[PDB]
């Protein structure tokens, strides 16, 4: 798919995730969820080629399900990003690997921190305070650089993300019918309604 | 060298005649005499075979001349003008009709056509 | 395409096939591939169909003029040469495959040439498609000293070889016989052997069998008097 | 891509008793778009009716050419050009452009005014002349009307009779073919009356 | 996938009123180079059978050891191996063209055509052809390669249809043959004056015939042939 | 090909045409688009013929062998996945289908899921599948409502197979009409578009652009 | 194709087969490689028929245009307008030529012209497909100032093996004697070759 | 490169009777521009009273016909001699053709015979298995000239009852058997005129209650 | 560029032609207008290739403004569309062609008729009651045969050209940033500057 | 490269030349081509000396084995384990071998494989690039039931002539010498057969 944003603010990570589906010339569906809870305080969004991507974000979703079962216990958003990152540095020298490109916004319980981690569909994995996959980087970067704090609240986090989708909707060609928001917090995760 | 006369040799005089065609016709005048007559179920057209030399074979020389199948053409004036202008009525009627319509011209629009050539000799440079 | 040229005694007979085809479809049942460069000059093509008439009709057109301007009947050489300086200018994109044929004040000739522009000379030459069809029969059946009568019956059974065992050759056989100190016979559609046999039924239908939405009278005439 | 197959069409001319008749449908496409159902591809000069199939910029074009060359032959001839002398003028024109071709499959269709005579002939793009008895046939539906035209006609069918016989052949090819259709002219034509006729066809 | 190396050209065979005939040049092309002249391309089944292969000749060599094999393995345990159960054309044909469809289909076909010639045990005429492809087809007259193209035209005048074939003897059927290899020979670039042939007739058996040439050849009137035109 | 499916109040409307091509040929206008699986299972075809035909009758079987085993009807969501995932394996290999899966379970109500060759499975309310999907979605968009009757929305489905029938090129022939309820699907006949098209434009007052 | 060019002691013999192949088909089995450019001027043609066929015209014509100013021109200078054109137009021209010439002040001479349009003046020249197989053989063999019948049977033996491992070489072995007597054709069947 | 695939022409014909089935096709196989057999049959009957004709690459086409005529037999031995339904031999070509969808069988495939209830039945195949039953088939090379006249001629397609004028249709009146046999030779006779691929001969397979009937008709061998 | 319309009502033609020029990955412009006025009574909307198309329309502008000085008097709309098929299909076989495709909406004061020409870059003329160039035909031909009225009026014109912009806006994937509507009628051009 | 064997009435003999070049350079100008399979089974190889030096190692293991259970085999065995390595990889493979022995029962044989893996048994064999040149001399050269000393002239003005014409042929002259009286290895230098 399109596109897909993530920042980390002081207490919490905000996903936001085009809603665009296109196939050829025509836009299938406007309302379209790009993400999965992996678990209560870990989700991921996802953009790369059809099929591969929904198929990927269930696999990781059932197999960190499986490992809360069994354990009892809920893995850190960096070891679920590192077991993810592991699948897709396995998947780049698979027969047909995965075309996949991720964000995972967790909340740590033990360490009471937010945490944003991009990972490409080459297994390129990197901790970040803001992050983007596809042309979505090229517009927000510059914006994020320059209103980004470290301690702004979660309401500051979101008009930050609303100025962003703005400039996306002003100079990129597609119309991507705008973006589902998401925030991890230590409360876990919920869907801003309205955006 | 190039061909430096690219203007005019006929030229309208003070009282409005064509000199150099003028001087055409009195050549022709000078020339033996020629005829044509038309028949209801044909066209006859004659002329004097005036040989310059009686040891001159005058069948070599034709005055009389086939330009299409269904078309003959005579003369009267000078000789070599004549075989010229044969030679490019022959063509013109492949080039500018045979070659377009698959059957030779009427005779009406093969004469437009010589006509056209000798007008176009009366004004080129 | 499947046309042959034999020698003869006294002269030179060409033949040919009367099928055109684009791709596997005929679209021509009856196409006569025998055209004439002059009276007593003849020549068949095979190729591209455009390209093997066009350069016919430019090189009887000139030969006719050349004929005009020297007083003299025209060459089967004079047609030859001016054919394959053509073609080979053209580099084989001009694709006219032909067997050149007459009789002139010199003699009787047969000449092949292709779009390249390389000629050859034979006492029976065979072109096209159904050309090995035809060759196979020419090589099992002439000899030196035809006469007019084998020379026909040789050449039209190169063209049948061609109809029956070729696909891109069939219908009627066309010839064209050219004899010394004699008029060019030009015998179009010599054999019939695929004639149609007669269908099972009738598709003539009953009148008002279409729908019509609008009639017009069209007015092909000039603009009118009065 | 295939210059032949973008717009799509088909035109058919038959022969009949002292009449000939020729056909086209109505279609130009973009490929699988329908874009108009109102293109004519029979035009015609004096008494001579030209049908021409294929790319439709080079069928307007043509058309453009032959009736500009047609009003220059009746000014200097003082007479309507013949349906064998025209059949021979494009020809000529086709293969001029040998090597830079319209990409078209014209149709000649009319009577000699003066020997009365049906006269009907087919070209390839390079202007390779098809002068058949009985039918030509041109453009995307050519298989499937070469299919109807030679199990369906018959020799010397009366105008009225040749009306259907044509009508159904092209009716039934343009149904079986994705790029014509969308609506059918025929022209009966007689030695001096024509009558034209629009076609009731399914607009799929 | 291969390409032919060492090739054979046209194998040419009809049928008769009382059998088959078939035959094929003794010559193995090395592309343009006419290499080996010494190769029988006509191999013998029993005695009522030929099998006339064109094409790759190590492709040859190797059906030529299959049919070897199948003869031996036809006599294990088969007290009428010379008698009722017998090696048949119609049974050799079919495990060739069985091979030939199996070997394209997992794309690395026996580059050859083969036309199986013989007389069945109710003394019928088999002739069929098998090809790289696996496409079999039979026929009154049958020939591969340029054969196909120059021998059938001539050998179809002689057996147009099947009920020309009571009407066709021997010597007739023989005379075709032999004028069709002459042909072969003025016109094939890749043929050789020297071939093979075998009849396979219901009464006299197998009669195969080796250094046959090509006679009777027209070469005189090329003395008259000057220029290329003028 | 042309195919479409929407929900509404009344409940599922599947609408597909009867064209199947093969280049510019017209190979049939009898080919059957629409596939009953069972009683409240429709599956749609687009793309190649051979491969739906193929796999959405295995689906069928897959099906049967789900409420064999689990003593209860599957749910559309079961039964699209069970295809997706199918496709999913053979992705690269050269599968060309794009179908629509309608059903109607009492836990999930009206429900179809686009499913695709690439492996892309959609939860929607309108769907437009095929060459002339783009026709069909412009009076579907423009008349679309909840609250239709089925006696109106089949019509705007028929209508919008009309409207892709005339102008895509490769669709036509004639209009399957399925209308899927509570309790199943409920077949609503062939209707040929030679017939159709004159009979819309006469009452409807539309195609004003044609001369009839 | 296999043609060759040999000097000898009375003045130089022309050696060519007579087959032209279309593919592995023989379009004609009786073809003439030996072509008159001038009376005692000839030339073996190999590679592209219609180039070949082309070029030789040319030349007769530039010969024939220069003989009417100059008279009589040399082998030399027929070489070097076959060069002149073959050297000038070698991007579009597949042509191998030998030519052959006969003066009563040189005596025999043999220029060859292969692909590139460069010129070879030599005792004897062999050149076509066929000539490939005959390197080993013409050079043990040939020897200079041979008589005419040894120089005829050298060609016939060349040719005959040439003409026996090539596919593309075949018919009949048509040779051309240039002398001070004048111009004689001989031609060899076959029958009679295939036995040496 | 080996190209695998070949084209050996031919043209075939499946029309379904009120009581009785046919399938016709040429007798002409070819390869480019050569005739390779004049008579080489090309409809099989198949047992169970099922005609089979696979139309295109001859080799595909004998294979498939071959395994097909194999199917019948196992069908025989697994399930008691029961005699295997026209509906159901269709459904069991769609498996041996999509078993090959990724290297397919190069051949347009037709079956014809009788349903359960006795009534003529044409089953129409696409070369990776896609199927469906129809009153009217021609498939192979002049596939493109023969169904259109058939859509005229069959069905009265475009055809309607004079006096009112394309208001009311030609009603489709039922065809006997010799009706349905002077259209498929009216068919093979205008394919052979056009198409250089059709001609040689004509074999039909007639099917009825009573069993499986062959004719026989000479075309034009140009 | 990417989406022109045109409708032919009653009394008028209408134009709509899409304001956002795209280049590369970012929108440059989202106030373009795609047209040309040729004469009082003509305006030409155009699409293609960068460059091309104004320049073209420039050259086709100047040539019908040079005719009119000339003849003090306005070509017909068919004459004008005549002119310009004839310079495309002359250009389709040029070096380098013009990749423009054109809608000519003309008013004919002699006629007192409004006509509608669509033209493409081949030379490829037909007269309309409602066209358009590119993908737009796809989505909006099916609403204009479903709700076309001869009759209609020019404000029922311009509601039934708000369906288009709305099935457009819902189904293309590209965002064209709104069209610049225009009516040619008896009275000349105007611009809707609300739409 | 050039190699043949000639088989004469005391047995076989095989001659090969001692170039081996990469591309146009002489990677070794004294290379041994002529190499054993058994005591009086040798063979000549040519194209991949990669491909024809892994073959003709398997070959001399495959008859050491057979030898150790089967006794001495026959030359035609050789040629058969030769064609069966050669046939069955002709994709991975290229080679063109000539197998040249000595039986006492047989006498000398030899059997030449080229490219596609067929087999061909024949009173005298050639091989490699320089071949084509000689088949013309070699032809006409070549009689059954040579002597020794004619053999070896045989072999030495062939390959001499064959060494002349081909760049990738040359160096020096190796042959081997397979008879009831043993196995002689001979080498000519280019002073030697230059000049011949
Ligand atoms: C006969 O049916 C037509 C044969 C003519 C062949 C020449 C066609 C030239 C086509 C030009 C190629 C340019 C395509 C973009
Ligand atoms: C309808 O569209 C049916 C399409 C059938 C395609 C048949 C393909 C046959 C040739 C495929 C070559 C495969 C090479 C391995
Ligand atoms: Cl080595
Ligand atoms: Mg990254
Ligand atoms: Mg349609
Ligand atoms: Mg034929
Ligand atoms: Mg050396």
């Amino acid at each position: 798919m399109d596109i897909i944003l993530g920042i980390r603010v002081q207490d919490s990570v905000i996903l936001a995730s085009s809603k665009a589906v296109t196939r050829g010339i025509s836009v299938l569906k406007d309302s379209d969820d790009k993400t999965r809870q992996l678990s209560p305080h870990t989700l991921m969004s996802f953009a790369g080629e059809a099929g591969d991507t929904v198929q990927f974000a269930e696999y990781i979703q059932a197999n960190i399900q499986l490992y809360s079962i069994r354990e009892d216990y809920e893995l850190s958003p960096q070891a679920v990003s590192s077991f993810v990152r592991q699948e897709l540095a396995k998947s780049i020298r698979s027969r047909r690997p995965y075309q996949v490109n991720v964000l995972i916004g967790g909340y740590d319980k033990k360490k009471n921190k937010p945490e944003l981690y991009q990972i490409d569909y080459l297994g390129t994995k990197v901790e970040l305070p803001y992050g983007a996959h596809g042309y979505s980087g090229f517009y927000t970067f510059s914006l994020l650089d320059h209103h980004y704090r470290p301690d702004m609240t979660t309401e500051e986090g979101l008009d930050l993300l609303k100025l962003c989708v703005q400039e996306l909707e002003k100079r990129m060609p597609m119309d991507f019918k705008g973006v589902i928001v998401k925030i991890v917090d230590k409360d876990g995760i919920r869907q801003v309604d309205d955006f | 060298m190039t061909d430096r006369y690219s203007f005019s040799l006929t030229t309208f005089s003070p009282s409005g005649k064509l000199g150099q065609i003028d001087y055409a016709l009195t050549a022709v005048k000078q020339g033996v005499t020629s005829l044509g007559i038309k028949a209801t179920n044909g066209v006859v057209i004659a002329t004097e075979k005036k040989s310059s030399s009686p040891l001159a074979m005058s069948e070599t020389l034709s005055k009389v001349s086939l330009l299409t199948p269904d078309i003959g053409a005579v003369y009267s004036g000078m000789g070599p003008d004549y075989r010229v202008l044969v030679d490019k009525s022959r063509k013109v009627a492949h080039t500018s009709y045979k070659r377009i319509y698959g059957e030779y011209p009427p005779t009406k629009l093969l004469v437009s056509e010589v006509a056209k050539i000798m007008q176009e000799a009366t004004q080129s440079g | 395409t499947t046309i042959v040229g034999v020698k003869f005694n006294n002269g030179v007979v060409i033949a040919a096939d009367t099928r055109s085809t684009q791709g596997p479809i005929v679209a021509d049942k009856n196409c006569a591939k025998l055209h004439r460069i002059s009276p007593k000059i003849w020549c068949a093509g095979a190729g591209t169909a455009a390209d093997t008439e066009a350069v016919t009709q430019l090189i009887g057109s000139n030969i006719e003029l050349h004929s005009l301007y020297t007083s003299r009947e025209p060459r089967v050489v004079s047609a030859l040469q001016m054919l394959k300086q053509h073609l080979f200018k053209y580099q084989g994109h001009i694709g006219a495959y032909l067997i050149v044929a007459g009789v002139d004040p010199t003699g009787s000739h047969l000449f092949s040439i292709h779009a390249h522009g390389s000629t050859d000379v034979g006492y029976y030459l065979s072109l096209g498609s159904g050309s090995l069809a035809a060759m196979a029969v020419l090589e099992s059946h002439w000899k030196q000293d035809l006469t007019k009568e084998e020379a026909i019956k040789l050449a039209s059974d190169a063209i049948q070889a061609g109809i029956w065992n070729d696909l891109g050759s069939g219908s009627n056989v066309d010839v064209c016989v050219m004899e010394i100190g004699k008029d060019a016979e030009y015998l179009r559609n010599y054999l019939t052997p695929n004639v149609r046999e007669e269908k099972q039924k009738s598709y003539k239908f009953p009148r008002g069998t279409t729908a019509v939405l609008k009639e017009s009278i069209v007015n092909i005439c000039d603009i009118q008097e009065e | 891509s295939d210059p032949s197959s973008i717009n799509g069409g088909i035109v058919v001319a038959m022969t009949g008793k002292d009449c000939v008749a020729i056909a086209c449908d109505l279609r130009l496409g973009s490929q699988s778009l329908g874009v108009s159902n109102k293109f004519e591809k029979i035009f015609h000069y004096g008494h001579v009716f030209l049908g021409i199939t294929g790319l439709a910029t080079d069928v307007t074009t043509l058309n453009e050419m032959f009736r500009y060359k047609t009003n220059l032959y009746k000014l200097k001839e003082e007479r309507a050009i013949e349906p064998e002398t025209f059949t021979q003028l494009v020809s000529s024109s086709l293969y001029e452009r040998r090597f830079g071709p319209y990409f078209v499959g014209p149709v000649v269709a009319g009577i000699n005014s003066k020997s009365g005579k049906p006269f009907i002939a087919g070209f390839d793009l390079i202007g390779c002349i098809d002068e058949a008895k009985d039918f030509i046939v041109s453009g995307t539906a050519s298989d499937q009307l070469f299919g109807m035209c030679e199990s369906l006609y018959e020799p010397n069918l009366e105008p009225e009779d040749l009306f259907e016989t044509i009508s159904q052949a092209l009716l039934n090819a343009a149904d079986r073919d994705a790029l014509s259709g969308w609506g059918a002219v025929v022209y009966i034509i007689k030695k001096d009356e024509v009558v034209k006729r629009y076609l009731k066809m399914r607009q799929d | 996938t291969q390409q032919p190396i060492v090739t054979g050209t046209s194998v040419i065979s009809m049928k008769y009123d009382n059998g088959v005939i078939i035959a094929a040049d003794n010559l193995g092309s090395y592309g343009s180079l006419l290499r080996f002249n010494g190769v029988e391309r006509l191999i013998p089944v029993g005695d009522n059978t030929v099998v006339g292969i064109s094409g790759d000749i190590s492709d040859m060599q190797h059906i030529e050891r299959l049919l070897k094999d199948l003869v031996t393995e036809n006599a294990y345990d088969n007290p009428l191996a010379d008698a009722e159960e017998a090696l048949e054309p119609s049974y050799i044909f079919e495990y060739l063209a069985t091979v030939m469809y199996q070997r394209r289909s997992k794309m690395n076909p026996l580059w050859n055509a083969i036309i199986v010639a013989g007389v069945q045990s109710n003394g019928d005429q088999f002739l069929r052809y098998v090809n790289l492809l696996g496409v079999t087809y039979s026929s009154p007259t049958l020939a591969t390669g340029f054969g196909a193209h120059m021998a059938n035209p001539l050998l179809r005048k002689v057996v147009d249809r099947e009920s020309d074939i009571p009407k066709t003897t021997v010597q007739v059927a023989e005379e075709a043959i032999v004028n069709a290899m002459r042909v072969l020979y003025y016109r094939d670039a890749r043929s050789s004056r020297n071939f093979s042939l075998a009849i396979i007739d219901k009464n006299t058996g197998l009669t195969f015939k080796k250094n046959l040439q090509v006679e009777n050849m027209k070469w005189d009137f090329a003395k008259d042939i000057k220029g290329y035109g003028t | 090909t042309t195919t479409l499916a929407f929900r509404f109040q009344g409940g599922i409307i599947v609408a597909v045409d009867s064209r199947a091509t093969a280049g510019n040929w017209v190979a049939s206008q009898t080919v059957k688009k629409v596939i009953e699986i069972n009683p409240f299972l429709l599956g749609t075809m687009a793309g190649g013929a051979a491969d739906c035909q193929f796999w959405e009758t295995w689906l069928g079987s897959q099906c049967r062998l789900h409420e064999l085993r689990e003593k209860e009807r599957i749910s559309v969501a079961a039964a699209s996945k069970i295809l997706s995932n199918l496709v999913y394996q053979y992705k690269g290999a050269g599968l060309s289908m794009g179908t629509m899966i309608c059903g109607y379970t009492r836990k999930e109500g009206p429900t179809i899921y686009y499913v695709d060759s690439d492996g892309t499975r959609l939860k929607g309310d309108i769907f437009c599948v095929g060459s002339g999907q783009t026709f069909a979605y412009g009076v579907l968009d423009s008349n679309y409502k909840w609250d239709l009757s089925v006696e109106d929305a089949l019509y705007l489905g028929k209508r919008s197979i009309l409207a892709a029938a005339h102008r895509d090129a490769y669709s036509g022939g004639s209009v399957n009409l399925y209308h899927v309820t509570e309790d199943g699907w409920i077949y609503h006949g062939n209707h040929d578009v030679g017939e159709l098209f004159w009979k819309v434009k006469e009452e409807e007052g539309s195609f004003n652009n044609v001369i009839g | 194709t296999s043609i060759m060019a040999v000097t000898f002691k009375d003045g130089v013999i022309l050696g060519a087969d007579s087959r032209t192949t279309t593919g592995a088909y023989i379009a004609n089995r009786v073809t003439d490689k030996l072509t008159r450019v001038h009376d005692k001027i000839w030339c073996c043609r190999s590679g592209s028929a219609a180039d070949t066929q082309a070029i030789a015209d040319i030349v007769q014509y530039h010969l024939e245009l220069y003989t009417s100013q100059y008279g009589t021109p040399s082998t030399e200078t027929a070489a070097s307008v076959f060069k002149e054109l073959c050297y000038e137009n070698k991007d579009n021209l597949t042509a191998g030529i030998i030519v052959a010439g006969y003066d009563d002040k040189n005596k025999g001479e043999v220029y060859t012209i292969p692909l590139g349009g460069s010129v070879h003046k030599l005792p004897y020249a062999i050149a076509g497909s066929g000539s490939t197989f005959i390197y080993g053989y013409c050079d043990k063999n040939f020897r200079e100032n041979m008589s005419k019948e040894e120089t005829v049977d050298f060609i016939k033996h060349s040719l005959s093996q040439a003409i026996k491992w090539d596919g593309s070489s075949g018919g009949v072995i048509r040779m051309v004697v240039l002398t001070a007597a004048g111009v004689e054709r001989l031609i060899f069947y076959p029958d009679e070759y295939e036995q040496l | 490169q080996f190209n695998p695939y070949g084209d050996n022409g031919g043209t075939i014909l499946g029309i379904a009777g009120e009581d009785f089935a046919v399938l016709a096709g040429d007798t002409r196989n070819i390869t480019d521009y050569s005739i390779n057999s004049r008579y080489e049959p090309k409809v099989f009957d198949c047992g169970d009273n099922i005609v089979m004709s696979a139309n295109g690459f001859a080799a595909d086409g004998d294979a498939l016909v071959k395994r097909f005529k194999n199917s019948v037999k196992w069908y025989h031995f697994d399930h008691n001699d029961k005699k295997l339904s026209i509906n159901s031999a269709a459904r069991n070509i769609q498996h041996l053709l999509y078993g090959k969808r990724f290297f397919p069988y190069y051949v347009h495939t037709i079956i014809a015979g009788l349903d359960e209830d006795g009534k003529g039945a044409v089953y129409s195949f696409d070369p990776v298995g896609s199927y469906e039953r129809e009153q009217c088939r021609a498939g192979g090379a002049a596939a493109s000239l023969i169904m259109p006249f058939l859509d005229n001629q069959v069905n009265f397609k475009n055809q309607y009852e004079p006096g009112t004028n394309g208001k009311v249709k030609k009603p489709l009146k039922y065809l006997s058997v010799e009706e349905v046999i002077k259209l498929v030779r009216d068919s093979f006779t205008s394919a052979t005129e056009r198409h250089i691929q059709v001609g040689d001969g004509l074999e039909i397979l007639i099917v009825t209650k009573d069993g499986v009937r062959k004719e026989f008709y000479e075309l034009k061998r140009d």
